[PDB]
Order: structure tokens, then C-alpha cells, then sequence
RNA sequence: CGCGGGGUGGAGCAGCUGGUAGCUCGUCGGGCUCAUAACCCGAAGGUCGUCGGUUCAAAUCCGGCCCCCGCAACCA
RNA sequence: ACUAUG
RNA sequence: UACCCGCAGAAGAAGCACCGGCUAACUCCGUGCCAGCAGCCGCGGUAAUACGGAGGGUGCAAGCGUUAAUCGGAAUUACUGGGCGUAAAGCGCACGCAGGCGGUUUGUUAAGUCAGAUGUGAAAUCCCCGGGCUCAACCUGGGAACUGCAUCUGAUACUGGCAAGCUUGAGUCUCGUAGAGGGGGGUAGAAUUCCAGGUGUAGCGGUGAAAUGCGUAGAGAUCUGGAGGAAUACCGGUGGCGAAGGCGGCCCCCUGGACGAAGACUGACGCUCAGGUGCGAAAGCGUGGGGAGCAAACAGGAUUAGAUACCCUGGUAGUCCACGCCGUAAACGAUGUCGACUUGGAGGUUGUGCCCUUGAGGCGUGGCUUCCGGAGCUAACGCGUUAAGUCGACCGCCUGGGGAGUACGGCCGCAAGGUUAAAACUCAAAUGAAUUGACGGGGGCCCGCACAAGCGGUGGAGCAUGUGGUUUAAUUCGAUGCAACGCGAAGAACCUUACCUGGUCUUGACAUCCACGGAAGUUUUCAGAGAUGAGAAUGUGCCUUCGGGAACCGUGAGACAGGUGCUGCAUGGCUGUCGUCAGCUCGUGUUGUGAAAUGUUGGGUUAAGUCCCGCAACGAGCGCAACCCUUAUCCUUUGUUGCCAGCGGUCCGGCCGGGAACUCAAAGGAGACUGCCAGUGAUAAACUGGAGGAAGGUGGGGAUGACGUCAAGUCAUCAUGGCCCUUACGACCAGGGCUACACACGUGCUACAAUGGCGCAUACAAAGAGAAGCGACCUCGCGAGAGCAAGCGGACCUCAUAAAGUGCGUCGUAGUCCGGAUUGGAGUCUGCAACUCGACUCCAUGAAGUCGGAAUCGCUAGUAAUCGUGGAUCAGAAUGCCACGGUG
């Protein structure tokens, strides 16, 4: 044609920019469900 | 397309030329900026008296301006008293000493110039350009015009939009170089910047 | 961790038997078209993860370090 | 042997 | 209290909506697709009659507007009063019960129907004629009306009932004819596939071209024999039959309908049909058979950007039979069934009756069917006795587009699904026929360096130049597919100049007006880059009812100037473009409800809407053509500065007597018109050939550019509406910049060489320019040039030796005696000034380049190619631009 047009664009703009302690976790011990013998029923893997 | 001048393609032919003085190149350039500031001056004089043509020859020394006009009483004035005055202001614009001629215009219908002036003096009074044309058309064909075309152009009844009507009646040949086509155009200045109007006048071959 | 495999142009791959880095796509430049895509022509580009050894010479052989997968981590 | 879109 | 009288003073008493159209009423300012308006269309993006405000106007008016609600308009649910071929709308087709409708005649009944009478239909309300409130609303007297229902008494045409008939509608019987009508059972021949053999040898097959595939383990081709399944060439037909779906070899068995002829028989037994029952292509489903060919799915091969496709090689369900289901299709004539009436023509098919059957024939009469077309109908297309015409009977169906034939529910189904069938929400349209265009990988005819046939280039290299980008203080602004890019610019060192830097001015560099002072001008002066700022002299042109006025300069304040600032999308003017393409229109008539059509198309022909002939057209205009310039032959006139044939003389030169022939010059005329001959052709227009002619069919070249197209280009040539700046966006100056350079593109020039390079001699042009100009001769310089100096406003003189060419020598296929870029040194000229940045000369230096990828341009004859010459612009600065001849 050549008709007046009425475009948009956005700029942007954002500048740059550049472990947890034994004391903050509690921690159960236990032992675990399911199968295997004597040693499943007594030790304490599971955390 | 455009179209060539239809006065300039017959000059040698059927038109004769306006300015009919020779030069050498010394005084060429300088002939043509006075022949210049003589037409500039008497369109601006005698714009109320009606002119269509004011050829210009030049015998020895001296300019010899005639002028063509509708209106000979008003361009003479009274005993001349304004052809003398014309004739001293001329005579500086030159340099030489002038000498002011007058013709006759019969019928001002029938001269390009004139109509052209006619219907540009019209629309700067703000009257309806169709009734302008129109009646310049039938004028001119009852009064023996074997052809007429009108083209009026731009900004008509004050529009946004730019127009050109035009409006022919009878036989206007303008491949014809045979053909006598009078032609002229003028600007008309209004409050709607300008309109432009030419008119074309066949009146016959040879 | 125990065992084994893999890090190569921008992407996916080949080259690993020491002396020579290719393939398809992408990028760049030119054309064709009113224009874009396809299509035609021309040109580039790889510290071979990283550090250190061995050799005259390391993508290639050998060691450590880092990431990425796969297999194993069983009998009570 | 040609092909798509605006 | 109504009502009546007195007092005072225009006093105490006007708003609301609207003004784009519908719809009565218009202009400014603000605003700039924002804010907002809006019932619907829509308004608003910098000139808004549509927003907001103002002024004016229109309409109502103690009210005026908005919203909600009903009817209207809406014939848009149609009783009055609509439709259904294509716009929404005819069930897929039948049978048929309730229902609706029913030929003709006599009698009777009196239900419907009609007439009259009585009873009732409350009063108010409505309507009419009155009366009362000052009028009006309001109140009220009398009437009419309450279209209705019942009872009684008549009428009996129509409808109905009951009775008795009739024969034309509807049926039964008799005899024949045609038919792919249906169901079951046999059978024939051709072909494909496979199986088993014989002959035989390298391909076959397939496609646009291939490959996958089959083949030396013997394929394909060919011959013999065998198996099996499916379909029935020819006949074959806008032929036939069937309610529809449908039905196709021949033969038999069972069976349905249609039609015709003449007569006999029943005596309205009829038509239509909601619900109901049946029939119903293909696909699909179930159980069991069969399985040649074909072939959804699926596989591989191609094609392609991809190719889940079209094409190829294979291939399973399915297709086939039996028995069940499914119930749908553009199941279409997109046209429900039955009956009646209403001009014609051409056929086909099947009966039948009359006729020297005398002929495959002449004259009629039924049935079914194809194509034209009249009246009429229809929005139109079309339909048109087989109606979509004119009527009647019954049924089915439609009521904007999407949502959606969908959801939910019901019924049916083995399933797939069918059938019945909504609403919310959303848009202001969706739709039909016809018209003008434009478009088509639709068709036909015709053109053009469009292709083909050819010759030469561009794209690669170095330079010139323009453009983009990048850079810059600035690289001024514009032009951007064809139709920008050696374009504006026919010529940027300063100027130009519009840009940058710094330095200056403010009624101004430029113009008009008034005021006051000085005749204009001349001449050096020191600062400063320059603009600019501080000094000596000089007349008095001119008239003076003598004031000064006029020529011209500075100073003064304001009306103003100024602006290459913005908008080419507000404009004029001018230009490009399709395109020198043959087209584009009008008037009056006519056709059509109309947009429109016709003319303008058709048959010939032309370069041409050119010309002829036709034809509801007849004419006209703009274009084509011609009229104009130039070139090609001749004639007439006129001969200097041009010319020299025949004459004399010579310094051998048209140079000097002379000549007026010839070339040439530039005025005036002649000549070319299909004019003449033959043939072709509708006796036409024209075409093909021939003659004479310098030229022949528009002889060659230019100028000439229809209506219009692209909001094409240009506000920076000019003009111009509006906006903008006005101690700056105006104005003056010096220096810089427009010439920058990692890059990309356009247009040119020069090359890469023996058809050539260098050296020496030697021939034949045209067209131009010239006074602040062209500049000879002679002298100086290697040269560019310099010094001196005739001539020439120019057929006289100068620029000015044309070059390719030709002859003689030389180089030997080499990055060269090809090529000239680049850089160093030294000059010349123009110019106040060549650093940025001119051209030319000399000496030296001697890059790239060995004919250019994809792609791409120009040209049909004095053309392309190649060779020089001149001009405009211009102080100087052409490889560009415009022009000229040579060879060809």
C-alpha cells in the first residue's frame, strides 16, 4: 500500500551481579522396612 | 502521459514567435532579462485591462512592445495619458528609448489567455468551478470555437484530495501541427493553495 | 567408591595402528525472485575437556584432575 | 518433469 | 370552602434534550486512533458539521431526557397474509390403519348453513347524541354496542345423514405385444493368475527419468497340457424395465408389473396419509465357505525443503457365495403423491386401426421417453402439456450466520453408530442469481531482439565514477524493484555550500514606507585570520513660485524582512512509467426490473478500433494515419569568402587572367499515389509478383506520448495552503568537510597481447566552437609549455597533423619490446591560493592481469564491433553526457 504504520519495541535493561551448618540440622537415625534376615531387623541404616 | 506544449511544438508552423528581435551572443542573455522584466512589469500593471499577449520586436536601437488586449480604452486611458506613462518606465526597464503599441481583442471568448484569467479570477471569489468551466465552454462554442477542452486541478470546493476535472466540447486535435490550438494557463491563489487551469481553443486547420 | 566406556568447528558424528582432521546440517559472501523460503555458485571456521608426562614429534601412547553416561553394590 | 508463502 | 370584589407593582415564576445519516437543526477553538462518542452504520491517527468547550440553531416545554417493559413497525410464524429446483425448506421409496377430502341423479331428513322471534349477555369501560363543572381533564342523562350462548318458528341452493339409482373415476374377465423386472438351477467362450512340461538366451519389468522387484538356480518371449476364481467384449443405443435402491453372455424352471385392441362385467368400491409395517447403493459387522484379478491398512523404491501423499514394486481386510444385521448417500430431476385445464416443432421407443400393403411406404390412434422453444411464470438463471404455467385434495418441511444435526435424555443396534433433538455464548451479517473487471500451472487467434539463429560484452584484474554501509567535528540535502545507483550536479581546491569548528551582526546580506544628516564617488592608513573596527581629500549631475527635491550613502525606532526549515500523504507547474501499446469513450436509439449491454462483436485484411463486407444499431470524439524536421534523385534561381570542366599564362599552389559548366551553399519547385501490368481473392478491402524508377508498398531517421495507472518523483529551480524559527533554524567571515575506508553492489574505462606491440614514412572525413575569445608564422624548451605577434565576430583566420588504414623495418609466445596500476625525483600551466584536493609533461619504478564461478546485458544494417573528431558546463578540472564522420 503505503500506509502509516505504528510499531512498538520494548528495551531492557539490568546490571549484573556475581554450605548449611550442622547446627541447623537435626538428624534421625533408624532402622529401615522390608526384606533381608536378621541384619534388617537389628542395624540402623536408614537416615 | 505528458504532453507537449502545444504552442511550443507549432512555433515555424502556424503560431508565430513573441519576441521577434535578432542578437549576436554579446547581448543575447541581456535582451531576453530586459524582454523579461517588460512582460513582468505590464502583466503586473494591466492585470485588471485584460492582455493576452504582449509580443515584443526590437528595430535598431529601440524596443517596440505591442500589446493585445480585450480592453483598449483602459490600457489608452484618456488622450493616452497612461500610454506615456507606460512608454517612460519602459524606456528605463530596457535602457532604450520604447515605443507602447495596442490591438484589439474581438472576442475575448475565444482568446486562451483571456479565458483562462476569466475562470481563475472566478474561483478566488469562491464561486463553483463546474458552473466556471461550463460556462467558458458554451461561450466560446457559440461563438465559433471548433473545439475547446478546460482542465481545472487541485483542491476543488476546498477538498483534502487533489482533482482534475476537465470538460471538452467539439474537435481539439493536438497531434495536428495543421491544427491552430490557442493555448494558455494560469494559477488561481486561494485560501486552498492554488488551482491550476489550462484551456485548449482549436478554431480551424492551416 | 568396584569395573568399563565417552568429552573433536556452532549442532550431531567420523579420525584414536603415534608423523596427514573429515561427513551431513548450521554460519558468512555472491546470485535467482517484486520479496522471502527452496534451489545454484564461492569462502571461512576445530586450544581435539583440563593439567602433566613420554617421544625428535601427541587428537592419537601413559598418568592425575573435572564433568558425563552404563554395569555392579550380593549370602545372611 | 515442474511446485511453498506474502 | 367554591365563587365574587378591592389594593400594590412587570413586579414573585424556564429549563431539558438534540444539531454525521436515519432525523428537524452548523460554525469556530481545543484534542490528535489519546481522551472520548455510539441505538445501527460508524466518528477520532494535526484543518473532526460525529469527541470536549464556545457561539448560533432545531425540538419539546414546568417539564425534558436515560433505562426497563408491552404491542407496533415485522407480510420476520403469513386465519386475514409467506414459502420449499439453486437463497432455510419435498421424508431414500412404497404400502397402509385412525384422520382430512370425495363423481353424477331423484327422493327424504333438516345436523352444518341462512332468516325471523323471544330469553339472557351485571353496572362501570368503549363508541354516538346531549347535559353539568368559566374551558378542559373529570362527572353525568339517553342510546348504540356486548360480533356470544340457548329456546322457538320458517328456508332447503350448498355440505352432511338415510334410502334408491347411474357410468364417465376406480376395478374384474377375454386376447395379444415388448422388456438388463425379480427368485432358483444349469451351461458357453475370451482373458488374467498359478502349476507341470517342450523350444530358447540375456535381459525383463517399470517410469517423466529411475530404483525397489523378477532373471544364467534359465527370466521375459513362444508352444502344449492342467487347475481355479471372478466378470460377461461385439450387440449397446440422451435404447429398455423396475416404487425407489437398481437390473446386461446363452438355456430351463418358479414369478411380479406395464401397455394395447374390441367387447362384456361390478357400480364411486375413490384420492391422500400422522403414528405403524415393509423395501432400501457402497462401505461396515456376525457365523461358515471361497479367494483368480483388484485392492483400504502395511512394506520397500522414487519424487520432495519435508512427502506420514500423488508415481512405482509388492500386499492383508474387503470385493465373491450362503444365512443374519446395519438403515445410511450430491439415496439428485437437489423438483411429495393424485386429478383437471392451457400455442408449437424436431426426434426416439413400443402397441394398434384404415390404405393400386404395390417399396424399406400413404392416412390416423394409444403408452413411455430425448432435445428445442411460445404464452405465462420466475430474483434471475431458467421451467416451459413429462411445468417451475392456471386451479383443486391430502401430506412432509422452513423461519439470520456460527454453536450444531452437536450435548443431554429416550428408542434401535453385536459394534460402528443411527434416529429423535436443545441451550448458553458469539457476529451483523451469512446466502442466492446475474454484471463489470482482474486473475488462472483454462482454451483460441496475433504481436515484440521475447525466444530461436548469430556477433559482441558484464560477472574475475587495475583504474574512473555513483550508491550502501562504516567512519567522522562534519562526511550537506534529495533520487531506492522494473521506472534509484557516471541519477539532481551541462563539471565541490576558495567560490559553489546547503554541512562542521571558531570568530562576529541583530529592522538585519536582500525590499518597501517615514524621520533626520550628507551630492554620488575618489584615496592611502595601522590593527585583525578575515568579517570588521580608528584616518587625508572632493565636487554640487539638476532644476529652484529657492523649501530643498531627485541620483546615491550612513544613522534612527517600528510595520517588517529573512528561512536550501517540516509536510510531494494539502497543492500548482514540470517529469518518469505501462507504451508509439491500439486502444479509450460519448451522444441518440435499442435490449435488460437493474448493475450493465450493444455500438467497440462476427468474416476478411492491416503496422494500426487500418480498411471493406456484414450485423439494433446510427453517428461523434480522443488516439492510429497524415500535416512538421532530416536524409535519398532531379529541375529553377543565385555565384563569394565556395567551385575549376573548357581557355591563356605560371614561382607548378585555383595561384592570376578569366569561366558560371561541375561539386558545394540555401531559397523556390518536381518526384511515389498500390499510379501502371499480371495473378490470388465474396465482382470488396487488400495481398503475392512484375515493370519503369534515385527511391516501392508507412523508402531510412527523428519530433509527435489517448483515457488513465503507481497518494510514482520533485515544497532543494520556481510557485504555493498550513505548521514552524525571528538577538536565530536568519546574516557575515576564515579554516575544515562534501575527496574519509575493514567492506558490499551498480555503471564505465584499460587490459591480459601477434587480427598484435614499438620505430620510420604516407593517404582519405564529418560535424562543431571562437573577442575578459580562438590564437598562426618565426624564436627558445627533451616535453608540458614559454617569448614575440599576423589574422579572424569568422564558407575568408584560428582551434586542427583525424585515427583506424597503407608500405618498410623490428619483436617470437616470454608475465615478454604484452600490461600500465603504484611509488620516488624534477617540472609546466590556470588560479589570491593546488597541504588537505586540479590537470598535463619529463626521468625512474613496472602491481594485478595468461579471456573470468553461479548468473547476466546489448543488437536485425550503414546496425553490432572497432577507430578517431567536436561541443555544452568551465579560470583550471571528462574514462561521464550530448553530437560528428571513418572502417564495417
Amino acid at each position: 500500500g503505503g500506509r502509516r504504520h505504528t510499531s512498538f519495541s520494548s528495551a531492557f535493561v539490568y546490571p549484573e551481579v556475581d554450605e548449611i551448618n550442622p547446627a541447623d540440622l537435626r538428624i534421625d537415625v533408624y532402622r529401615t522396612s522390608g526384606a533381608g534376615g536378621q541384619h534388617v531387623n537389628r542395624t540402623e541404616s536408614a537416615v | 502521459g505528458q504532453k507537449v506544449h502545444p504552442n511550443g511544438i507549432r512555433l515555424g508552423i502556424v503560431k508565430p514567435w513573441n519576441s521577434t528581435w535578432f542578437a549576436n551572443t554579446k547581448e543575447f542573455a541581456d535582451n531576453l532579462d530586459s524582454d523579461f522584466k517588460v512582460r513582468q512589469y505590464l502583466t503586473k500593471e494591466l492585470a485588471k485591462a485584460s492582455v493576452s499577449r504582449i509580443v515584443i520586436e526590437r528595430p535598431a536601437k529601440s524596443i517596440r512592445v505591442t500589446i493585445h488586449t480585450a480592453r483598449p480604452g483602459i490600457v489608452i486611458g484618456k488622450k493616452g495619458e497612461d500610454v506615456e506613462k507606460l512608454r517612460k518606465v519602459v524606456a528605463d526597464i530596457a535602457g532604450v528609448p520604447a515605443q507602447i503599441n495596442i490591438a484589439e481583442v474581438r472576442k475575448p471568448e475565444l482568446d486562451a489567455k483571456l479565458v483562462a484569467d476569466s475562470i481563475t479570477s472566478q474561483l478566488e471569489r469562491r464561486v463553483m468551478f463546474r458552473r466556471a468551466m461550463k460556462r467558458a465552454v458554451q461561450n466560446a462554442m457559440r461563438l465559433g470555437a471548433k473545439g475547446i477542452k478546460v482542465e481545472v486541478s487541485g483542491r476543488l470546493g476546498g477538498a483534502e484530495i487533489a482533482r482534475t476535472e476537465w470538460y471538452r466540447e467539439g474537435r481539439v486535435p493536438l497531434h495536428t501541427l495543421r491544427a491552430d490550438i490557442d493555448y494558455n494557463t494560469s494559477e488561481a491563489h486561494t485560501t486552498y493553495g492554488v488551482i491550476g487551469v489550462k484551456v485548449w481553443i482549436f478554431k480551424g486547420e492551416i
